[PDB]
């Protein structure tokens, strides 16, 4: 039981290589981040000569 | 033009009398405007 917690452990370090695969496809396959705007507009001059 | 004297036949509007007897001339149409005022209301959506 408090072995079984080592044993545990062994069985399922396969998962270090799926996360190893997470690791390296998602930023693979990522989305660019779009932000929200803020609730103003973001006005300034007009074309000055 | 400027009659009994031979300089005739020029343009423009004379300084002499341009008003033609007339009170006022007028010109009238549309006027589009695009200004910065205060704001009300705002600060989220």
């Amino acid at each position: 039981m408090a072995s079984l917690i080592y044993r545990q452990l062994l069985t399922n370090s396969y998962t270090v290589d799926l996360s190893d695969e997470i690791q390296e496809i998602g930023s693979t396959k990522t989305q660019n981040v779009t932000i929200n705007l803020g609730p103003f507009a973001q006005t300034g001059y007009a074309p000055v000569n | 033009s400027i009659t009994r004297t031979r300089v005739s036949r020029l343009y423009g509007l004379p300084a002499a009398n341009p008003n033609n007897g007339k009170e006022y001339y007028e010109v009238a149409g549309r006027f589009s405007l695009i200004s910065l005022v205060p704001s009300n209301d705002d600060y989220q959506t």
